[PDB]
């Protein structure tokens, strides 16, 4: 499924991401825009054998289990297929674990490159 | 997860068709390496079937993306590359070997693959 | 009196909506003057009905064109300006006042108005 | 109706336009591209009260009768509504009368600006 921007913002708000660990809602919508363009089925195979999954492109080396990634820790204790669900519940639950890891949202390359330091609230306006 | 624009580019029976599609263009290397993708979808134009797929630039998905439509039995591959400027918001499209047969409805389908309408309305682009 | 992008731009009840659509963009003079056009068509997205129209630069039609969707219900006007470079197989799009509600299927409809699929398949775009 | 490029080329050839009055097929396809982008319903209102109609944007002051243009000569003896059909026949018949002048295709502003003097055959390149 491809979420609409406001549709995703509302879902993320319902799941408690607005200002979670100090990150306002727009940071999360912006991260999704540049990791997956709001597509729940997005997948990216990496050269190290891992794969990034779902709307927030969560990686299989440390966070979910896809049974084919070396050095797997499955810290979200979920199969990576759960991160490809049409509703965002699993992805939000796992993202909350990741962002509390220490370096916050810097865990997301897309957030660092396209969202950090910008007017992220723009992503939830007109909603 | 498996049939992708990346795999078509490498396939022994489809690589020549892919090369014909991109001849004269300067697509980013990420396209052939394999970007962030979703499963191929089937669409019918007239009485002919196409596999439609897309992919975006890793970690900059909303900025650069590509859609390709492929007819296995027709040995034809046409595509659309899109880059959105991070200062003007203008969207620059490059059409890849769009043959006349796909010059109208095929262009519509490829763009729908990028907007999200095709993924959300899988059976909404089977034109007569 | 055919409904056209030009008539909307000059209409007493629609001029304000047209100004909002083109705000921040500097379009060629031919748009307001009234380019080469075809009849408006009805398209229904969700439970909202729109009049979708297009026009192109007189005597240079394949080079520059514009599509507009107008909702009387909301008064709102959203559009797409397109300039073509045949020699590079490229097309530059400028999205005009696309609100979130029209960000997925609305963009598809506006593009279909320009490719010709909307005119050739009038009942194929009521998403 | 919006024609595809090669689709229109084929119809114009079947209608006898290839080399008509010495103008090869590409000239006619190119003129239609820039007058209407191959749209049979195209209409352009002019400041003088006349209107250009159809795929080849034929004017109502001299060529067709639209019932609302002062001084109409109707030199093609056809209602302008007949030039808005999905079949290009009425437009072709009128175009042949128009071009049969010492100035030829210069009667079309779009042809003068985008087609005249160019490698017009490119407009039928790749066409079956």
């Amino acid at each position: 499924k491809v979420f609409g921007r406001c549709e995703l913002a509302a879902a993320m708000k319902r799941h408690g991401l607005d200002n979670y660990r100090g990150y306002s809602l727009g940071n999360w919508v912006c991260a999704a825009k540049f990791e997956s363009n709001f597509n729940t089925q997005a997948t990216n195979r990496n050269t190290d054998g891992s794969t990034d999954y779902g709307i927030l492109q969560i990686n299989s080396r440390w966070w979910c289990n896809d049974g084919r990634t070396p050095g797997s820790r499955n810290l979200c204790n979920i199969p990576c297929s759960a991160l490809l669900s049409s509703d965002i519940t699993a992805s939000v639950n796992c993202a909350k674990k990741i962002v509390s890891d220490g370096n916050g949202m810097n865990a997301w390359v897309a957030w660092r490159n396209r969202c950090k330091g910008t007017d992220v609230q723009a992503w939830i306006r007109g909603c | 997860d498996d049939l992708t624009i990346s795999s078509l580019a490498k396939g022994e029976t489809t690589k020549a068709a892919f090369n014909q599609m991109v001849q004269g263009h300067k697509l980013p290397a990420w396209v052939m390496k394999g970007g962030t993708y979703t499963p191929a979808q089937t669409v019918t134009l007239g009485d002919e079937t196409y596999q439609v797929m897309s992919a975006c630039k890793p970690h900059d998905c909303g900025s650069q993306r590509i859609a390709v439509m492929w007819s296995e039995k027709s040995n034809q591959m046409t595509g659309l590359f899109s880059t959105i400027d991070e200062k003007t918001s203008q969207e620059k499209l490059t059409w890849l070997n769009v043959n006349d047969a796909l010059s109208i409805d095929g262009k519509t389908v490829l763009f729908a693959a990028l907007t999200g309408s095709l993924e959300n309305h899988p059976d909404g682009f089977n034109f007569r």
